[PDB]
């Protein structure tokens, strides 16, 4: 060749010359080919996966028929390609692939770039699965003051603000549950300016209860509990 | 043959950068000012290229790493502005969830 179409089509791929084929190569093998081009629309497509030693039967309408046995196969859109992009989010478990916060102490080291930005934070503490939510950004967040579960503050001074429109749980500030001592989880709910839901059972030591919001609802008489701790 | 090799134009063509923004990875003559993709020869991979001081030179660039001087600093080469992992990194970020509309 003085004709440099395999290079267009690599460099346009971000593959190597030698992963191109041509829809009019029936002699190459498809072995380790990634891209082929199909000559009468002009366009590129990825290849699924084709058994080792077959060639090129043909190439039509997003198709290709390969041998041996005359196979018919779906060519796929390119690997950097929006079509791509969209199947990948579009599948079942799409969502894993937006990113969150894994603790408060990383969303205190993440600035907002917008007002009212939505963040996903994994878990209060890490390693835990607990107390994890929504939150939206303030870029001036003078006015707010760190709680630890519902307003987390960020080293450039902005504030995350938990998207909760009712009750507070132990577990949105750090409460661990177990044998863990919950007393500072517990303590912040109650002077948080909401009502306390208890979901579960949690150790304190001392619990004062201050403000007209300090209100705590349970579900039952046993399950849903404060335990004071032995050495208390 | 000679002068028909259209390299530079088809690297740049690609990455929908101009000519002038395209070093080769065996170019240890050209100052990577104004650089944005680095193309290498030896698996014919584009990359694009992180923030460099002004005045360097590519040294050496092997295995997704670009090596340069002065300071004999090495750091990654980053996959191209318009590539599928460029997309997924990005949603992949703590703060992914801000692209969702
Ligand atoms: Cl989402």
């Amino acid at each position: 060749a003085f004709d440099r179409s395999i290079q267009e089509i690599a460099r346009s791929a971000n593959v190597k010359d030698s992963e191109v084929i041509v829809s009019t190569d029936t002699i190459s093998l498809l072995d380790g080919k990634k891209v082929v081009y199909d000559i009468a629309t002009q366009t590129s497509y990825g290849l699924p996966t084709i058994p080792d030693g077959s060639v090129i039967s043909s190439v039509s309408a997003g198709k290709l028929n390969y041998n041996p046995g005359d196979v018919q196969v779906d060519l796929l859109p390119l690997e950097d390609s929006f079509i791509n992009v969209i199947n990948t989010l579009g599948r079942n478990d799409g969502a894993k692939y937006i990113g969150e916060c894994h603790s408060v102490a990383d969303l205190r080291n993440t600035e907002p770039t917008m007002d009212g930005q939505r963040i996903i934070l994994k878990q209060h503490t890490a390693g835990t699965l607990l107390g994890g939510g929504v939150f939206r950004a303030l870029i001036d967040g003078t006015g707010k003051t760190d709680n630890n579960g519902t307003v987390i503050k960020t080293v450039g001074g902005a504030a995350w603000l938990r998207v909760n429109a009712d009750r507070v749980n132990p577990f949105m500030f750090g409460a661990l549950g177990g044998s863990n001592d919950d007393t500072i989880p517990v303590q912040s709910c109650v002077d948080s300016g909401k009502a306390t839901q208890l979901t579960d059972a949690h150790y304190v030591s001392n619990i004062q209860l201050k403000y007209n919001t300090s209100s705590i609802y349970g579900s039952g008489l046993h399950y849903s509990r404060l335990h004071q701790l032995p050495s208390a | 043959s000679p002068a028909f090799d259209r390299s530079i134009q088809e690297i740049a063509r690609s990455a929908n950068v101009k000519d002038s923004e395209v070093i080769v990875s065996t170019d240890t003559i050209s100052l990577l000012d104004g650089k944005k993709v680095v193309y290498d020869i030896a698996t014919q991979t584009s990359y694009g290229l992180p923030t460099i001081p002004d005045g360097s030179v590519i040294s050496s660039v092997s295995a997704g790493k670009l090596n340069y001087n002065p300071g004999d600093v090495q750091v990654d080469l980053l996959p191209l502005e318009d590539s599928f992992i460029n997309v997924i990194n990005t949603l992949g970020r703590n703060d992914g969830a801000k692209y969702i509309g």
